[PDB]
Order: C-alpha cells, then structure tokens, then sequence
C-alpha cells in the first residue's frame, strides 16, 4: 500500500529534525559555554568574542537550518512517491 | 562472493585440526627462532650493536622499564622473556599479511582464527594464576562479582580484543577485491598501511596488558 | 487507509520531540553550568552573565520551541493524506 | 484498524520519555556539577549559588515536564485516530 | 489484535527504561565526579559536598524513578488496550 | 499469537540493556576520571578518593543491577503474555 | 511491494542526516568552543586560532556532507532497486 | 512463525552491542583522558595511576562483555521460543 | 521478495553512516579543540602540535572509512540476496 | 521465509557498527585531547606520552574491531534460519 510511505516520510523527516535540534541544541550550548566563560573571565572583551561565537553558532545553526528544509522536502513533497 | 573465514583442515588425534593458521603460526615461528639464532650469533658486547640487537635489546629493556615498574625483578623476572615473545611473536604473525597473496588466499594472519588468541590468552591466564599461587598458595571485598569476572574477563578480553582488531583485517582484505582492480589498489594501499599500525599497537597492549595483570596477580 | 500514516505521525513525532528534549536539557545544562561556575568565581559579575546566557539559552529554546512545532504539526495536522 | 495506531501512541509515548529522561538526567547532572565544584572551592558562595543553578535546572525540568505532558497526551488522548 | 499492542507496549517499556537509565547513569557520573574532585582539592569538604551532591543526585535519580514507574504501568497496566 | 510477543519482548531487552551499559560504562568512566586526577594530583588523598568514588559508582552500578534485572524479567518471565 | 524499498530509502537517508547534523552540530561546538576561549584570553591571538579551527571545522563539516550526498543518492537514486 | 523471533533476537542483539560498543569505547577514553594527562604532569606518578585506571576499565569492559554475554544469549540460544 | 532485504540494507547502511558521522564529527572536533587550545598556549609548538593531531584524526578517519566501506558493501553488494 | 531475517540482519549488524563508530570514534577524541593537550604544556613530553596514549587506544578500539568481528557473524553468517 502507498501509505506506507507517507510513515516513511513522517519517521524519517522525524529524525532529520530530532538529529537536527541535538545538533543546535548541544552545539550552542558547548559553544555558549565558552561566551558566558569569556565574559565572566574578562568583562570588557565581550565585544570582540562575539565574532568567534557567531562563527560557530553559524555553523552550527547551519546544520539545523538546513535539516529543516530538508525535513520540508521530506514531508511536504515526500521525492520518492 | 564474501564468505566467512573457513579453513582447510586434517584430523591428527580424534580432532580436527585446521590447516592454515597452523602453517602461517609456524612460519612466524620458525623467523622469530631463526632471528634468535641469527641475534645470538652476531650479539655484540665490546664493540658496536647491528641492527638486530639494537632491536630486540630495544625492546627487551622497554619491557623491563614495565616489569620493574610494576613489580621487583628479584619477585618475578620470569615475567619478562615472557612478555617479549607475546610482543614478537604476536608482530610477526600480523606483518606476514601485508605479502600480496589473494586471487581467497590462505597466507591470513595468526590472530585471523580464535582458537590461535584463546591458546595465548588462556595459557597467560594460568601462567598469572600460578604466579598468585606460587607467592604464597581486589581493593575492596565487597566488588566479588567483578573481581569474580575479572578472571574471565581478562583472558576472554585478551583473546576477543586480539581476534577482533585482526579479524576486521582478515576481512576489508577480501572487500576491496570486488572494486575494479584498475581502482582498487589506492584504498587497498591505505588499508595496508593502517596494517602495520594496528598490528604493532595490538601486540603492544598485549604484551602491557600480559605484564600488568601479572603485577595484579603476584599481590602481596 | 489511515492507519499506517497515524502510527507514523505518532512516531515521527515522538522522535522530534525525543530529540526536542535532549537538545534542550543537555544545551541549558552546559549553558548553566557556565553561568553558576562565573557567579562561583566573581559574585560581582552575575548582571553581565546574565546577558551571554540569555542569549545561548535563546538559540537553544528556539529549536526546542521549532521542534515542539513540527511535533505537532505532524501529530494534529498531518501534512501528508 | 485502531491497534496499530495503539502501538504508535506507546512507541511515540515511549520516545518522548526516553528523550526527556536523557535531557534532563543528564541536564541536573551538569549543572550540578557547577554546584559541587562551586561549594567545594568556596563554602561562603552556597547562599549565591543557588539562584543560578535553581534557574538552569528549571529551564531543564521544564523539558522534562512538557515531554512528559505529552507522553500522556499520545499515551492516554491519541490524537489521530 | 492484542499482540500488536502488546510488542508495542513492551518496546515502549524498553524506551522507557533505557532513557532512564542513560539519565540516570552518565547524571550520577558527572555529579558524582564533581563531588570526588572536592574531596581530592579540599580534604575537609566532604561533608558539605553532600549537600549539593544529594540535591543533584535526588533531581538525577527523580528522573529515573519516575521512568520506571510509567514502564511498570506501560507494561503490567497497558493504559490502551 | 506469540511470535509478536517474544520479538517485542527481544527488542525490549535489547533497548533495556543498550541504554544501562551507555549508562554504566559512561558513568564509570566519568568517576573514575576524578579518582584518577584526584590520585594524580594528591597522592596522600588515595585512600579517601575510594569512599566518594564507591558511593558514585554504587549509584551507577544500581542503575545497571535493576536494568539487567528487569531485562530478564521481560526476557525470561516475559510480563505481558 | 516496491513502496516498501521507497520508506526504506526515506527513512535510511533521515538515519544518514540524522547522524551527519549532531556530528555537525557538537563537532563546531567543541572545535568553537576552544576558539572563543583562546580569544578570550588574548585578542590578538584571534589571528593564529584560525589556522588550527578552520582546518578542523574542515574535517568536521566533510563528515557532514559526506552524509549530505549519501542522503541524495538515498533519495534520488535508491540504490538497491 | 519463528522467523519474526529470529529478526527480533538480531535487533535485540544488536542494540545490546551498540549499547555495550558505545557506553565502553567511551568510558575507556573518559578514563585515560586522566592518565595521560597525568603522566604529561608528573612522569614519576605513572606506576601508581595504573592501580586507579585499571579499577575503572576493569568495571567498564565488564559492562562490555556482560552486554557481549546477553547479546550471545539471545542470537545463539534465543531464550523464547 | 527481494524488496524486504532492500530495504533492510537501506536501515542497515543508514545506521552504519548515522553513527560514522557521529564518531568522526565528534572525534575531531575534540581532537581540534585540544589542537586550538595547544597552539594557543604556545604558539611555536604549533609544528609540533600537528604530529599528536594527524595521529588522532588519522585513528578516527579509520572508524569513519571502515564505515563508509560497510555502507558500500550492504548497499551496492548486499550480502544476502 | 529467509527475507525477514536477512532485513532483520543487515538491521541489527548496522547497529553494531552505528555504536561501534561513535565509540571508537569519540574514545580516540577523548584520549587524543589529551594527548595533544600534553605535547603542548611540555613539547618534549610526547616520547613517553605515546605510552599511556597507545594503551587507552588499545582499550577504547577494542569495543569498536569486538563488534566489527560479530557484525561478519551477524550479517554473512546468521546464526538463526
Ligand atoms: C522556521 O523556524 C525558524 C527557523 C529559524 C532559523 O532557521 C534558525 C533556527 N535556530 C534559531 C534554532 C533561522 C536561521 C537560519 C540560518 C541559516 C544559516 Br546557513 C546560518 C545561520 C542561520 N541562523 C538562523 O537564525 C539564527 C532562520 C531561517 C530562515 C529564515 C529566518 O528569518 C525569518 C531565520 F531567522 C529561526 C526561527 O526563529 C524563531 N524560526
Ligand atoms: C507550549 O509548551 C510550553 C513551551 C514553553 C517554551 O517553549 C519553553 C520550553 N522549554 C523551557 C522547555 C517557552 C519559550 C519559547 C521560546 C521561543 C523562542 Br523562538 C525563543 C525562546 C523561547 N523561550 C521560551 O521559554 C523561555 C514558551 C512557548 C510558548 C509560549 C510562551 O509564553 C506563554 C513560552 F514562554 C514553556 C512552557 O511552559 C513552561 N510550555
Ligand atoms: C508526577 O511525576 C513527578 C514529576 C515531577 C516534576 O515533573 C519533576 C521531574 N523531575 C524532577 C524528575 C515536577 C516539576 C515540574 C516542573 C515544571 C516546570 Br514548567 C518547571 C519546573 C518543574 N520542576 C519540577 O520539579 C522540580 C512537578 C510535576 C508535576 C507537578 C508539579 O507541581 C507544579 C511539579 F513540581 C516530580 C515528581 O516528584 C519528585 N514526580
Ligand atoms: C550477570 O549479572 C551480573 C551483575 C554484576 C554486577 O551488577 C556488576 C555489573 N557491572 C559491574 C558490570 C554486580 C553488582 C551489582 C550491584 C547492584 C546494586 Br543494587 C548496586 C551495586 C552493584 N554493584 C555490582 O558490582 C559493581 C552484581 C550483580 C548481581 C548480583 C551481585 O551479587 C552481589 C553482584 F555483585 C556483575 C556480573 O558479572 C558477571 N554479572
Ligand atoms: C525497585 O528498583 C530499585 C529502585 C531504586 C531507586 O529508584 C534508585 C534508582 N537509581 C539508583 C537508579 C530508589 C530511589 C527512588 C527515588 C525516587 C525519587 Br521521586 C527521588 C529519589 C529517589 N532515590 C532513590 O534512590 C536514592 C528507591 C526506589 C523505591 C524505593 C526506595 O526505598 C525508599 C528507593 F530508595 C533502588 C533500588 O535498589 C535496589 N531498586
Ligand atoms: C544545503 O547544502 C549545504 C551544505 C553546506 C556545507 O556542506 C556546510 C554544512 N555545514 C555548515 C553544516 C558547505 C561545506 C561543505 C564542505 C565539504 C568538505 Br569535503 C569540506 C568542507 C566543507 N565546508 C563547507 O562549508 C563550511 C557547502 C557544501 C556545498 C556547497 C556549498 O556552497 C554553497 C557549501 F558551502 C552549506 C550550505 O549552506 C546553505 N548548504
Ligand atoms: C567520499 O568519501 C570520502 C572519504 C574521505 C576520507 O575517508 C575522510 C573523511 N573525513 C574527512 C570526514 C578520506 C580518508 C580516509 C582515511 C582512511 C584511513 Br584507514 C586512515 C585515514 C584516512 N584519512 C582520510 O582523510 C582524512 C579519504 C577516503 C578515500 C579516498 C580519499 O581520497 C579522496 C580520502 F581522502 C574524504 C572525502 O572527501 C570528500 N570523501
């Protein structure tokens, strides 16, 4: 039956958006771990660690941004059907 | 195409026997006692070491910097010899592999068959448990159980970590060969020198491991 | 018929949201940690902290909040039928 | 027809908790790591220490708390059916 | 049929008791490493360790207890049936 | 039909015990990283770091117990039948 | 039928960006991590931290799109067919 | 019939596997990240942090080879069937 | 029915680079997060620094590639069919 | 028939290489930071640092070519039909 792969495009679109958000999730967190650091460290360079955090934050925000157009194309026009 | 690590074989006392692993166990026997005859005619005292004893002498002393390390050599200097052979002997049963042989090919490592790392294993197992009788007949009691699986573990662990880092070889060396020969040779080179590698560090945790479950065994 | 698209929506959904909560527990976690290791060391600097923290907290919650979305997205409002 | 949906409800149900469980377990595990390590090198900085961690694990329970609204969303209400 | 329903449950159960367990383990871990570098830095602290050490240990282990009572009622009192 | 049942009950002990040796074994690993620094860094602490370390582990290794415990239970005396 | 090759390549390639984006996500998050701190403890270092940081946001993001284009041929070309 | 226990004791078995590669390949190197550091401070302190290690290592690999053992169990010797 | 083994390489080869591009991902950018933070420390050491870094790296490319050859072999030669 | 067994090994050998990867993979992370982190506080230290280095390598490998050895067991050599 071709429902079948509907459920294929809702659990596989389900883990490229549960893979993604433990991608941004975590990878922000390491990353604002550092800033939070940074500033408790050495409160007048908060304006230049802002470069090096916005870098990796957009990586990594890159990384859910695109899974999430993906997961679109996974489930709103589901390629193989 | 692919198939699991069969074996030619022939019945010698009721039992079968395999043919290879046998035969390629011989071989790194046979080099590793021509080396020591080689050695101990060329062995040097007065003059100047040749590369055979600046080798082996090598690696003597780095398992004598372990055992003294771990324990008195006056308590256990059996420990030693012992040890470089599971280190010498375990690395020139993996090097053979890296010879071009294949077209299936027999010429697979020692370590490639799990009855090769269970005599090993199991033969250190009781060698350390005579060491712990022969010093009189954990670090807290109330750990038993693992203390208990300890002694299994470590020869069941020694073993299965040997076959395991070797049996992987024994098998990417037949999967490259369904590439087309004309490409494969590139990740077939690559994988030949990772080769070296994990056999040396697999020999050396061996051998380290060997010494330091002894140092566990022989305990007050 | 229906069925098998529903199972696939409640488990699609479970995954997003399954990855939901490990991206924001572990991103607030390693966030916080670094916002109280800064008050243990500076009891002065807390205000500035404050600031740093908010903001990688904000990157976090925002894909917690997207995937909380797209759960129920798929499990009221299923895109494929 | 319903049983199969009654096996996605448990398995999505089963996922959200998982994820939530590991997210939070996890979450109070490394914010509180801040917690004893803040305590063991200062004991003055207890009464402090406190108001940051309290909001951190918050923020982390709250994942937990939401997933586990959901659990017995999926579990107990089945949405499709 | 009840079968399906019941896998379903079981595998839920499994989810379930494995989130928990991750949760539980690697929370107790990292609490617990805080707390034996307190006591390795500051001989005497390990008495006031085991204030935040048992906080954090009593959110971790929550967090576990609570999974295993819902795989208990996901297993011997499947709530759809 | 039973068939259903026992592969569940298979996939629910293989879920159970997946999820306690990533808890276990991460657990242990964590713990035993301080106890080594601690011993590393003041070797006069070594016969202390055992008391927290053994209350650490035995908190993860309970995690285990009960895990492989309940593992049996759905394997052996599967509850569901 | 062949629908089930379909969700076969569909779920499979969610798996591959499933893995790929927290890969992703925590490898720029670790590797950024020790960028923002470097910086934080000398500004003029920002200059020669790239060197090391872009060679292994490099390394990290080919592990990404690696898994990007298995996706595709996942999707787009369904190998075992 | 049997054969949907057979795949049911492969995926079980499997998941023990991954669980048990995962939790110990990781625990060994949390571990030996303290020796090596360790022995990259004070060379002199080698010979006594192998006495720490190999407790840890030696409660991490028998999580490994107990999940080795269940997961034998069930593929070789499938206990319902 | 050869679909059915199809799709179970397609799972099976999707799990494989799932958890390749975890283990690469991650092991990089923690090898690269020590490489950053070395080569600021001491910014002449950096020659150095290279010869432990492509050690690690190189170990972990070989969990990546050795992967990426299984993935190969499930999904362009599948074993059984 | 044979087919589902086959889908269930190629399902369940893909697991034991999925774990085997991220353990391996991030062991040799965590046991390279600081192997590299070593040679950069004292850049002549890396002769003996291979000492301990190799040894946590030689453990942490172990769990991945372990489970790569019953993964050929598992998917060429099935021992249940
Ligand atoms: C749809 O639901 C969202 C999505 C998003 C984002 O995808 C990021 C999600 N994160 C915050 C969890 C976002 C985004 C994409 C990026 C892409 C690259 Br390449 C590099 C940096 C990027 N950074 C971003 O945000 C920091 C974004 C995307 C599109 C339009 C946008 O403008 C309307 C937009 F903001 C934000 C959001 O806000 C509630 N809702
Ligand atoms: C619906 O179920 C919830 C959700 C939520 C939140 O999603 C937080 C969830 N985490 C704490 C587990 C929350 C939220 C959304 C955000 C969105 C962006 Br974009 C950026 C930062 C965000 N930060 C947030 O919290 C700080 C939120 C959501 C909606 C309305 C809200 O106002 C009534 C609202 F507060 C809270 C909740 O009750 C506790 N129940
Ligand atoms: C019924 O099963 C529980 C659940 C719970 C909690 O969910 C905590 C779960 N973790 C500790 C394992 C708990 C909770 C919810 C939160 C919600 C937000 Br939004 C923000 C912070 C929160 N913090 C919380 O606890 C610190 C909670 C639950 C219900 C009602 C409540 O009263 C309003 C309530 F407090 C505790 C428990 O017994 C210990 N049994
Ligand atoms: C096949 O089942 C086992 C189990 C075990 C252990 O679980 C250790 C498991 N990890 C270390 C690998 C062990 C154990 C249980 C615990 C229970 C609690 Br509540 C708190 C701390 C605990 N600590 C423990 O040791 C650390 C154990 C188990 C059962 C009975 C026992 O008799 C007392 C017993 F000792 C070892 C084993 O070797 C084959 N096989
Ligand atoms: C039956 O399986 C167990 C479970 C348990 C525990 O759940 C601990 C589980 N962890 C170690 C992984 C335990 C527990 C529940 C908690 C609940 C909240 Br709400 C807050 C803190 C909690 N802390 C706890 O432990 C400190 C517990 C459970 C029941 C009765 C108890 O007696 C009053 C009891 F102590 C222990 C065990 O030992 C054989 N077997
Ligand atoms: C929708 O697909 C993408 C992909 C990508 C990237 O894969 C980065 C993904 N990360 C940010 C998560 C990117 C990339 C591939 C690499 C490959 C190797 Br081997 C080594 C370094 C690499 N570095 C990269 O950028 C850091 C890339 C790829 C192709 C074309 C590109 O040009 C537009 C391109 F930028 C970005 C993107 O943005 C919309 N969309
Ligand atoms: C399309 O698949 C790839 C693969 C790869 C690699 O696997 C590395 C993947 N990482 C960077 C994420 C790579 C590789 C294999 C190794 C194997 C061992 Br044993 C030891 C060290 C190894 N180191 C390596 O590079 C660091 C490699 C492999 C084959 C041909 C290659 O030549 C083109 C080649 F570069 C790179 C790539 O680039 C697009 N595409």
């Amino acid at each position: 039956m071709d429902p079948t792969i509907a459920a294929g495009a809702l659990i596989g679109g389900g883990l490229i958006m549960a893979g993604g958000a433990i991608g941004a999730g975590i990878g922000d967190g390491v990353a604002g771990n550092a800033l939070i650091s940074g500033v408790a460290r050495q409160p007048e360079a908060q304006g230049r660690l802002f470069t090096p955090f916005f870098i990796t934050v957009g990586l990594v925000e890159a990384a859910y941004f695109i899974n999430l157009a993906f997961m679109a194309l996974f489930v709103f026009a589901t390629p193989v059907k | 195409q692919i198939e699991v690590g069969e074996h030619h074989t022939a019945t010698w006392l009721g039992m079968t026997v395999n043919t290879d692993t046998v035969l390629s166990t011989a071989i790194a026997g046979l080099i590793v006692i021509a080396l020591a005859f080689y050695l101990r005619a060329k062995v040097t005292s007065t003059d100047v070491p040749g590369g055979v004893q600046l080798f082996f002498e090598a690696i003597t002393i780095q398992m004598r910097n372990q055992v003294e390390s771990a324990i008195g050599m006056r308590i256990a200097p059996f420990v030693l010899p012992l040890a470089v052979t599971i280190f010498v002997f375990i690395l020139i049963s993996n090097w053979l592999a890296v010879l071009p042989v294949q077209y299936t090919e027999l010429l697979k490592s020692a370590a490639a068959d799990i009855n090769y790392v269970l005599a090993l294993a199991l033969f250190v197992f009781v060698c350390y448990h005579t060491a712990g009788i022969w010093r009189r007949g954990g670090h807290v009691t109330l750990l038993a159980p693992i203390n208990l699986v300890e002694e299994v573990a470590k020869p069941i662990s020694l073993s299965l970590r040997l076959f395991g880092n070797i049996f992987a070889g024994g098998i990417l060396v037949a999967l490259i060969a369904l590439f087309p020969p004309y490409i494969m040779w590139a990740p077939n080179a690559i994988w030949k020198a990772f080769d070296l590698f994990v056999g040396a560090i697999q020999a050396f945790i061996f051998a380290l491991l060997t010494i330091l479950y002894f140092s566990q065994a022989m305990e007050l």
